[PDB]
């Protein structure tokens, strides 16, 4: 039969604020003391980090960024790029 | 000494041939507002703590 | 004279979808700590009207 | 022997060493990444570099 | 469309493992039955099943198309 | 004989309410890396009764 108890809630939502009624907002990083008093980005990332944790990131354009290294390997070079110009003294 | 503006040295020692030497300079923002000085001379400036 | 010869084989490995930079630097001029990369790419590739 | 630059932060001196080859092309002769502003090279053979 | 309980990028980067399914558009596998769930031969189609390590990739000669990094040291050293 | 000549201008941005320090140093006995600057200073002059 009736529906009773409405109970308008208009008033409630702009407590938290008008802006957020048309737009979501964008999230905010926390601050670590340990990196000093820099603020990190959420949408880039300078630092190369390491190829584990992180999950695979994705681009949108330009930003020269790092990477996640997958693997470093140091050892002897050869004497020599290629053809026969090969000479050493 | 104290009061609002302050200056120190300390007479440089090197000669002992021509050569160049660097110098490095840097500007530090304590705090705000009408602050007093150090509680002693010069020597409160602490580089490398010493 | 003739020393030891090393038959090397690669990787084979390929990487399917992800995109990868291989660089090779002699590494002599460079300090004893390790050396950052950075690479100013472009974006993706995206479904475009 | 040089002078500092203008320098922001820090700055470390690269100084690279290379020697004219009797046909005309060149040859690196060691490289040394240093702080003091002077620098000392010994043993040197050869002419022109 | 509701999103809840879902993480964006749906990549594990590296593993051990292989992180696909079998037979998809990017395994690119459509031989005759080799292997089954564990690292045992097989020739039935209804028990083809990929164990998702190298030792499967190994026994369907499809390699190239294996979605595990193979770092491990980096970790370590 | 004469070299080049430099006129140089200091900074004429005061700071108008904020406490500073400046300090000069040589920086040749010290060590390459970084020297860090501790200051032992008094309090605020407030508006004590
Ligand atoms: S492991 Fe090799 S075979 Fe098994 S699914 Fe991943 S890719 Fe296809």
């Amino acid at each position: 039969g009736m529906t009773g108890i409405l109970f308008s809630l208009g008033a409630s939502m702009v407590l938290g604020g008008v802006a957020q009624m048309l737009a979501p907002k964008a999230r905010t990083p926390r601050i670590q003391t340990t990196d000093n008093g820099k603020q990190n980005t959420y949408f880039s990332s300078l630092d190369n980090m390491v190829a584990q944790g992180n999950v695979l990131p994705v681009l949108y354009g330009e930003m020269r960024v790092g990477s996640r290294v997958v693997s470093q390997e140091i050892s002897t070079a050869d004497e020599g790029d290629g053809g026969q110009v090969v000479v050493i003294g | 000494m104290g009061k609002g503006s302050s200056k120190g040295h300390t007479p440089r020692e090197a000669k002992d041939n021509l050569k160049s030497t660097q110098l490095l300079s840097v500007i530090d923002a304590i705090s705000e507002g009408p602050i007093e000085g150090p509680v002693d001379g010069l020597k409160s400036v602490l580089l490398n703590s010493t | 004279l003739w020393s030891s010869y090393t038959e090397i084989i690669d990787v084979k490995q390929c990487y399917p979808n992800t995109a990868l930079v291989g660089v090779q630097v002699d590494s002599e001029q460079f300090g004893s700590q390790q050396v950052s990369r950075n690479y100013h790419l472009r974006g993706r590739i995206l479904q475009v009207p | 022997r040089w002078d500092t630059p203008k320098v922001v932060k820090g700055v470390s001196f690269l100084l690279r060493l290379t020697v004219t080859a009797d046909d005309g092309s060149e040859r690196l002769v060691s490289t040394a990444r240093t702080t003091e502003t002077t620098y000392r090279f010994t043993q040197l053979a050869l002419g022109n570099y | 469309t509701e999103t809840d309980g879902a993480v964006f990028p749906g990549r594990i980067m590296l593993a051990n493992t292989c992180t696909w399914t079998y037979r998809g558009d990017e395994c690119g596998y459509s031989g005759p039955a080799v292997a089954d769930e564990y690292d045992q031969p097989t020739s039935d189609i209804t028990k083809d099943k990929c164990s998702k390590c190298l030792s499967g990739c190994k026994f369907r000669n499809n390699v190239g198309n294996f979605g595990g990094f193979l770092s491990i040291n980096k970790l370590s050293q």
